[PDB]
RNA sequence: CCCGGUGUCUUGGGUG
């Protein structure tokens, strides 16, 4: 019923492998004339409602560095917000994608048009053929 | 009782008849040299620095196919036996590479003779990569250029072919057997006459022909089994045939150990 | 427990050698997210 | 994700026997032997040598899943022999069969070297 | 994207053979004979060299980040 | 989860009441639905996608 | 304190917080963290 | 010192 037996050691020297690749992006926003979000590694002291995940990959910048691998709910991106009326600010971070897995691979930091701060990380996987996945002449 | 007749040799492939033997006996030689004689292979990479354009878990995955020097791998213990405390000297042997490219022009090209070996058992002729001769760069594995850089040390361990085809110390194994299809194992597809739109096998000349009006030998076995061994370079030809048959004996060995000791 | 999160090598068992990263560390059977595969291997702490 | 390590078809876990004998009460002199961690490569060689016995009635296996590196034996002998010691002597004959074979193998090696 | 170290189908080395194969086309050889004397007798092993596609050089062109 | 324990296994677009039917799960590695070969039929089911 | 690349003419250097986003050689105003500290491996399979 | 969760409305392309 139209499956398909695949050679395992075919497999294993390359066959069908493929890389992959996600990039996510992130920038400040700003809420008034100094009230601007800030990319930084959220102390849990100071930043309430906090995701469940890892922070102990951020460096110091707010921003992960290439070469470490990550796991789904793990912060690549710290940003916080501050609340308006110390224990001042909430979190507004980006977790990696639940299902998913892979390295860091680069990581652009630049400004966007209206001058904030602006981030963007790729992550890269290798998907290996196996039971399930689909293919055709 | 069981005979070869060795019809051709040399350092990388022995063709060979094999004689009154079972079907079976044939066929697990068969699967054992390819699956479970054991070989050298790089199974662990770090990556100090790699600004090349490839990624780096693709130099990884091409550092982990080329074939190492396998020949005194039976004195060596697989890692997973080992009682020592992470790697040493009598489970490992390690690698290293380090290429770049100075100049602002051409293309330096990161070649397999470039792996020196560093640590690894004592005397032992094992973890040294293949080459044909003496000036054979050997297996392209990456380019450089201007500024690129590429400084990896790589971890090569004892393995098996069950776990990942690298391991695996030979290509093909061309076998046949009764190329004039006597026993009639095989009822041959044919439009208008079977015996001119078949082929014939290349050792058609080393078997006669079955007589027209010869009868059918219902009681004929197979008998001959014709087959070739090329190996990688890994391992010497004869070496593979003689560990396979020494790997499929201790097996043999081990279900024989296992019902004298379950009384 | 100052031992989670902490960069960690394997030096017993099948997957010796390899780095790691200490994912939780409940009692005694540690969560290593193994550098490698991706995956989370339950392993004891004698490893 | 769900793979399954690879190592796991030849590594035998500790609570785990390599082999299982058990008796098939059914009929007189039948026994089920279980392999763990084995294959077609040692159990159709096994197969093939029992069944040219003359005290051997039945032999077969069957590995009953690809993705399981097992299979299970059966074998019944007539009354006179002991299941499990026939299987003995299928052992040593082709341990026989394979030292023979590997020796004549060297000396034919030598001549064309 | 860079030769193969291995053919797919059956295993032997053929991550050596690529510049000599290359160096056989200036020298005018058709790319059967090409193959016959780089001794790639069986068919599997034929594709792999006939049919690479050497995208690296053109990856290679872009000016290094770094 | 665990074996011979009942689960109702179901495949869209359910067209009549053998689109539901009752299975005993067998625990297995990979990650696919392995599924006898005979009830492909009742379900309208092939394994294309 | 973090080590960038230049997108332009790859000098290297560090920033803290409070610096804005450019290149101290060029100007160009895209840049790249460098490569982590940590060693990496993989299992070349 | 337990507990601990974050989005709504549309557009375009697929899968069966
Ligand atoms: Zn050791
Ligand atoms: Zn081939
Ligand atoms: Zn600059």
């Amino acid at each position: 019923e139209d499956s398909m037996i695949m050679n395992q050691s075919s497999i294993d020297r390359g066959l069908f492998r493929s890389l992959f690749f996600r990039s996510y992006m992130d920038q400040e926003k700003r809420f008034g004339i100094s009230i601007v979000e800030e990319f930084e590694k959220p102390t849990r002291a100071t930043t309430l409602r906090l995701k469940h995940g890892t922070y102990e990959k951020l460096d110091e910048d707010g921003l992960i560095a290439p070469g470490v691998r990550v796991s789904g709910d793990d912060i690549i991106i710290g940003k916080t917000t501050p609340i308006p009326p110390y224990h001042t600010k909430r979190d507004a971070s980006t977790p990696l994608r639940s299902t998913e897995n892979g390295i860091v691979d680069q990581v652009l930091l630049t400004t966007n048009q209206e001058g904030l701060k602006f981030v963007k990380v790729r992550m890269r996987t290798t998907k290996v053929p196996q039971i399930g996945d689909k293919f055709a002449s | 009782e069981p005979k070869v007749n060795i019809i051709n040799a040399q350092d990388d492939e022995v063709e060979l008849m094999l004689s009154d033997v079972n079907l079976s006996l044939a066929n697990s030689l068969r699967r054992t040299m390819l699956a479970e004689v054991p070989t050298l292979a790089i199974d662990l990479v770090e990556i100090k620095m790699n600004t090349s354009v490839l990624a780096d878990e693709f130099i990884s995955h091409r550092l982990g196919l080329i074939p190492l020097v396998s020949e005194d791998v039976e004195e060596m213990k697989y890692s997973r036996d080992c009682t020592c405390e992470d790697y040493c000297d009598e489970c490992s042997v390690v690698l290293e590479l380090s290429a770049r490219h100075e100049g602002e022009e051409g293309t330096t090209d990161v070649y397999s003779s470039s792996l020196i070996k560093v640590s690894g058992p004592g005397n032992l002729n094992v973890g040294e990569p293949v080459r044909r001769d003496d000036y054979d760069q050997g297996i392209l594995l990456c380019k450089l250029r201007n500024h690129q850089e590429l400084n990896i040390r790589c971890i090569a361990k004892k393995g098996i072919a069950k776990e990942h085809a690298k391991w695996s110390p030979c290509s093909a194994i061309a076998f046949e057997y009764d190329p004039h299809n006597k026993l009639k194992h095989t009822d041959f597809w044919f439009e208008v006459d079977a015996k001119k739109e078949w082929p014939d096998s290349k050792y058609a000349t080393w078997e006669e022909p079955p007589k027209p009006g010869e009868v059918f030998d219902y009681k004929a076995k197979p008998n001959r089994f014709y087959m070739t061994v090329e190996t990688t370079g890994s391992l010497k030809a004869n070496q593979v045939f003689s560990r396979g048959i020494k790997t499929l004996q201790e097996k043999l060995a081990n279900v024989l150990f296992e019902l004298e000791n379950s009384r | 427990d100052p031992t989670l999160n902490k960069t960690v090598k394997i030096r017993q068992g099948g997957y010796k050698g390899k780095i790691g990263i200490v994912k939780e560390a409940n009692g005694d059977r540690f969560r290593v997210e193994l550098h490698n595969p991706n995956k989370t291997i339950p392993i004891p702490c004698s490893f | 994700m769900n793979a399954p390590d690879r190592f796991e078809l030849f590594i035998l876990p500790d609570d785990v026997p390599k082999l299982k004998i058990t008796p098939d009460s059914r009929v007189p002199n039948c026994i089920i032997i279980k392999f763990e961690r084995e294959d077609h490569t040692l159990a159709n060689l096994l197969r093939e040598e029992l069944a040219l016995y003359p005290d051997v009635t039945f032999v077969a296996y069957k590995v009953e899943h690809p993705l399981f590196a097992n299979f299970v034996m059966r074998l019944q002998t007539e009354e006179g022999t002991r299941p499990k010691q026939a299987l003995e002597r299928a052992c040593a004959s082709i341990i026989n069969k394979l030292k023979t074979l590997d020796h004549k193998f060297n000396e034919e090696w030598n001549i064309k070297n | 994207m860079i030769i193969p170290v291995r053919c797919f189908s059956c295993g032997k080395v053929v991550g050596d053979k690529w510049d000599a194969y290359l160096r056989l086309l200036e020298e005018g050889k058709q790319e059967g004979d090409a193959l016959d004397e780089l001794k790639l007798k069986r068919y599997c092993c034929r594709r792999m060299v006939l049919t690479h596609v050497d995208l690296i050089e053109k990856f290679l062109r872009y000016n290094p980040l770094e | 989860l665990m074996d011979d324990d009942p689960v109702l296994f179901n495949r869209q677009p359910s067209l009549h009441k053998m689109s539901m039917m009752a299975h005993r799960v067998k625990v297995m590695p990979y990650s696919t639905f392995r599924l006898n070969l005979s009830v492909t039929s009742p379900y309208n089911a092939d394994f294309d996608g | 304190g973090v080590k960038y690349t230049c997108g332009a003419c790859a000098h290297n250097f560090s920033l803290n917080k409070s610096d804005p986003v450019r290149c101290k050689e060029c100007g160009h105003r895209v840049i790249y963290k460098a490569r982590t500290k940590r060693m990496i491996q993989f299992d070349a399979r």
